[PDB]
This record gives structure tokens, C-alpha cells and sequence, in this order.
């Protein structure tokens, strides 16, 4: 288990470490999060109490380094640092331990929400999304705009999703203009999978950030590519079947925590109801159709 | 965007644009079998692709064959429409090309924007006038050619006949509609009015008969006449 110690909390602030948030108020003797689960990626994320604006956070993997938070005030809010100095790290994160002021993270023994959350994300997937090449853990925001919002205005401080565009070139071959539209099988599976993911693992890697940064964030663009990478597959006639029955467990632990008042903002009707109910795959979701049939039903 | 009655002197200024109807395309007759079942019989039918400003009409010539073997016609009938107005605007030289395609019905959009991908410069827009294209197969000329084609077929005609020397193109749109809707609204009535009158005749390079221009006000007149009668029969009015 690792620890992620912060030099101060200044500013009152809702803090977020995977699914788990809670308040520190402001100058409250409080030192970081300990008992980080090895083995996954994590995020930690900031709401400020005297400002909701600026939803932020840092993903990160405590395998790559040992990794502190400082609130700077001058840019007015917290930063996450890389510490190269172990031994000096360790007798901090010791100090902080011994006089308890370290929240633990709660992970349940039985509780495998994080990992399925998180499955396919890998931190060196992240950075190539998140571009800031000097840091090993990734600062994402709530007003971040993708590279395809951009196109429709830094480009440093970008998302770079994979753009998914239904009527485009890319997506439509000169030929097979009506084949490629009713059926994205050539786009999901020869562009998409073969040319640019890969694999399956990786098209599930960014999907999976994508809502994470959708729900953490309120981050639109994510979103949007969520919605999109999901709708790409429910509208292929072919996906290989391994695919779709991972894709209906990643659908049913993403709705399953996707708090209940957020589902108005965080749900696109219109994708939900085409993937459920009218696409190729309406009827290979069977986990994601039952859990948002029984918690989602005004949507749908 | 969509284009409607606020924005109609448009459709007569200097960028070229072409109205594309796809009413006619798919064309059946529905009979019963000797089974006692349902079935249709598909005719042939036709693309109206029309500029506005010129009166040039490329009627594209749909043959039976093109559904044979085919399923979900009605579907495929709205992308062959698209593929073919995709060809034939490739077909024209640059100059020739049109700036904006509008779509009668709606369900063209997507089909269309797709076929033409290729050429991000045209714009593709629905329209909310309600047009009488669908009567184009009541000008006797193009019904005859549509029918008696055995194979695909793209036949040019000026739908305006030489209105043009005379009158200007927003004039000559609002007779040929006018013209189409009163066809549409009683076909009998419609060509009864068109052709009553022996004494004018149909010049063999026209589609329409060559009324004087006191003559056309004449006609005009009673083609309003008609579409007001049959309005006050379908409504008890
Ligand atoms: C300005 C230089 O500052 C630091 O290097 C630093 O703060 N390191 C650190 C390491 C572990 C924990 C904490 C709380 C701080």
C-alpha cells in the first residue's frame, strides 16, 4: 500500500480518491490519504468549497514514483508533486502515519468497483492522451476541451480522445456509403481496432477514462466520447463477442456508479435508447439493459 | 440551414443550386396474389433534380432492375437518389457545380451528406416549403419517357419551355409550381384547363402548350380556381 502526503491543507476542499470523497476544512491538521491500493491507476480530485468552478484532479500510478500534493497560492489550488528524494519521502509519509493524520483509503475486501472501473486504463495510455510529457501522473479539469471539440482553444491543454466522427472519410468508404452508415462494422473494427487501438483493450482503456473523466470532472467533452466510443460498437452488425460481453460488464459498473442525481447530465437519452433498443446490439447488453431498465427507466 | 419563405429571393440569385425530389423514385403498385396475400410491383421512376434559376431538369430515369434482388426498397431508394445526384454533380465540369443541394424531404439529408462527403463546399439543406415535385410524372413528356425506358436512362429538359425570354426566373418557379400543385390537386382538372383550347398547341421541343402572356394570366387564374375548388370540396367550405 501506498501514500500520497500533503504538505497542507490552506483551503477548505472536498477531496476525491477513486469513488470516495470527503471534506477538509480549511487549515485542518490533515496529511494525505494513505493505503493506496497497488495495482491500479487512481485519481485524486478537488472541489474547493468557496469555489465548485474548477472541478480538478491528477491521475496517477504510486508505481511510478512517490507522489505529494502542495496547495500553491498562487495559482490557488493543489498540485501534485514528484518527490525524487525516497528516503526523505519515506520519513515524511512515517512522521504523518505515526501521528495519525492520514485518512485511509476504505477500500471493502469485497468490493471490486475500482477495478472495474479501471480494467483496461493504464497510466501510459493516460499520458498520451493527457500531453505534459515532464510529469508521470496527468492533470485533467473540468472545462478541458478534446482535440475534436477543438476542430468544432489551447492545444497544450487538450484531451486528445481518438476522434470518432460518423460522417466522415475516415469512417466511410468511397463505395460503400450506405454499408458504412447502417453498419459502423468497417469503422469499429478495420480504422478503429486494427488501425489506431490496436486491440480491444485499449478501445476499452480510453472508454473507460472518458467516463471516469465525464463523472469525476463534469467534464462534457468526455462525455461526449464516452457516448460515441458506446454508440460505435451498439451500431456495428459485427463485433466480436468477446468484445460485446466485456462491454455489457463495463456498461453495468459504470452505470451502477453513476450517482443517481448526476444521471440527467451525465446520460445522453437519445444514444441509450438507439443502443438499447433499436442498434444491432440491442439485445447483447443483458447486465447494462436490466441495471439501467430497473435504475434509469425516466431515460429510457 | 433549411430553407423557407423568408429566404426565397435566394433561390433566384447567382449561386448555383439544385432542388433534388425523391417522391418518384421508388414506385409500386400493390395487388393482391392468387393466394389471396398482398404483394407489390415495382414501376419505374424517377430522380427530379432541378435548378431553379435555369429551369434545367436532369431527370434521372430509375428502371426496375435497380431493385431487383433487393431488400428494404424504400431505404435503398433514398441512398441510389444520393448516389446518383453524387455522380452527376461529379459528371459537371467545376464551374457547373452546384454551391448548395436542397433536399424536399428531410430524410434525404443524411443519405446525401454521406455521397457527398467528398465535396465539404456543398452545402446540403432540408427546405420548409412544401413543393409539388411529386406531380412531375403529370407532364405528360416526362411521364412517357419514364415509362417507356428499358434501361437507366438521364434525359435533360428545360422545365420552364422559353418562359425565360419573357419572364424572370422567380415568375417562372411560381407558375411551374403553381402549375404542379394544380396537377397534384386534380390531375383531370388540371389538364383539362392546360389543354382545352386546340387552337394552342405543345411545340415538340416543349412541355408545356404556348400561351401569350395574356393567355398565361388566363390559365394562372384558373389553376388558382382549381386548387381553391378542391379545397372548399375537401373541407365542406
Ligand atoms: C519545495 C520543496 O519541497 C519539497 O520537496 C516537499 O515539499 N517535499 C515533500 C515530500 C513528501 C511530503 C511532503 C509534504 C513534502
Amino acid at each position: 500500500m501506498n501514500t500520497v502526503p500533503f504538505t497542507s491543507a490552506p483551503i477548505e476542499v472536498t477531496i476525491g480518491i477513486d469513488q470516495y470523497s470527503f471534506n477538509v476544512k480549511e487549515n485542518q491538521p490533515f496529511h494525505g490519504i494513505k493505503d493506496i491500493p497497488i495495482g491500479h491507476v487512481h485519481v485524486i480530485h478537488f472541489q474547493h468549497a468557496d469555489n465548485s468552478s474548477m472541478r480538478y484532479g491528477y491521475w496517477f500510478d504510486c508505481r511510478m514514483g512517490n507522489f505529494y500534493i502542495q496547495y500553491d497560492p498562487k495559482d490557488g489550488l493543489y498540485k501534485m508533486m514528484e518527490e525524487r528524494d525516497g528516503a526523505k519521502f519515506e520519513n515524511i509519509v512515517h512522521n504523518f502515519k505515526e501521528r495519525q493524520m492520514m485518512v485511509s483509503y476504505p477500500k471493502i475486501d469485497e468490493d471490486d468497483t475500482w477495478y472495474n472501473l479501471t480494467e483496461f486504463v493504464q497510466m501510459d495510455k493516460i499520458r498520451k492522451i493527457v500531453r505534459k510529457d515532464e510529469n508521470q501522473f496527468s492533470y485533467v479539469d473540468s472545462s478541458m476541451t478534446t482535440v475534436q471539440e477543438n476542430e468544432l482553444s489551447d492545444p497544450a491543454h487538450s484531451l486528445n480522445y481518438t476522434v470518432i466522427n460518423f460522417k466522415s472519410r475516415e469512417a466511410i468508404r468511397p463505395g460503400h456509403e450506405m454499408e458504412d452508415f447502417l453498419d459502423k462494422s468497417y469503422y469499429l473494427n478495420t480504422v478503429m481496432l486494427q488501425g489506431i487501438f490496436k486491440n480491444s483493450s485499449n478501445y476499452f482503456g480510453e472508454l473507460q477514462f472518458a467516463f471516469l473523466n465525464a463523472m469525476f470532472f463534469g467534464n462534457y467533452g468526455s462525455s461526449l466520447q464516452w457516448h460515441a466510443m458506446i454508440e460505435l460498437i451498439c451500431s456495428s452488425a459485427t463485433v466480436p463477442k468477446h468484445m460485446l460481453d466485456k462491454l455489457d460488464e463495463i456498461l453495468y459498473y459504470q452505470i451502477k456508479t453513476l450517482p443517481e442525481q448526476y444521471s440527467d447530465i451525465l446520460l445522453n437519452e437519445r444514444v441509450w435508447n438507439i443502443c438499447l433498443y433499436s442498434s444491432f446490439q440491442k439485445n447483447s447488453l443483458h447486465n447494462t439493459e436490466k441495471i439501467m431498465e430497473n435504475k434509469y427507466p425516466e431515460l429510457l | 440551414g433549411a430553407m423557407n419563405s423568408s429566404n426565397y429571393a435566394e433561390l433566384f440569385n447567382n449561386d448555383i443550386k439544385l432542388f433534388v425530389d425523391d417522391t418518384n423514385v421508388y414506385r409500386v403498385t400493390v395487388h393482391k396474389t392468387f393466394e389471396g396475400n398482398v404483394a407489390t410491383k415495382a414501376i419505374n421512376g424517377c430522380i427530379f433534380t432541378l435548378n431553379p434559376k435555369t429551369g434545367h431538369l436532369f431527370l434521372k430515369i430509375i428502371h426496375t432492375s435497380v431493385w431487383a434482388g433487393q431488400k428494404r426498397l424504400s431505404q435503398l431508394a433514398k441512398w441510389k437518389t444520393a448516389e446518383e445526384v453524387s455522380a452527376l454533380v461529379r459528371s459537371l465540369p467545376k464551374e457547373e457545380q452546384p454551391k448548395q443541394i436542397i433536399v424536399t424531404r428531410k430524410a434525404m439529408l443524411d443519405p446525401l451528406e454521406v455521397h457527398m462527403l467528398d465535396f465539404p463546399n456543398i452545402a446540403i439543406r432540408p427546405t420548409e416549403l412544401r413543393l409539388p415535385f411529386s406531380a412531375a410524372m403529370s407532364i405528360d413528356k416526362l411521364s412517357d419517357v419514364v415509362m417507356k425506358a428499358t434501361e437507366p436512362q438521364m434525359v435533360l429538359f428545360n422545365i420552364y419551355d422559353d418562359w425565360l425570354d419573357r419572364i424572370s426566373s422567380y415568375t417562372a418557379f411560381s407558375r411551374l409550381t403553381l402549375l404542379l400543385r394544380a396537377l397534384k390537386t386534380n390531375e383531370e382538372s388540371a389538364k383539362m384547363i392546360l389543354l382545352s383550347d386546340p387552337t394552342i398547341t405543345i411545340k415538340s421541343y416543349h412541355l408545356w402548350p404556348s400561351f401569350t402572356d395574356e393567355q398565361w394570366i388566363t390559365i394562372e387564374s384558373q389553376m388558382r380556381d382549381l386548387i381553391l375548388t378542391e379545397y372548399g370540396r375537401k373541407y365542406n367550405v
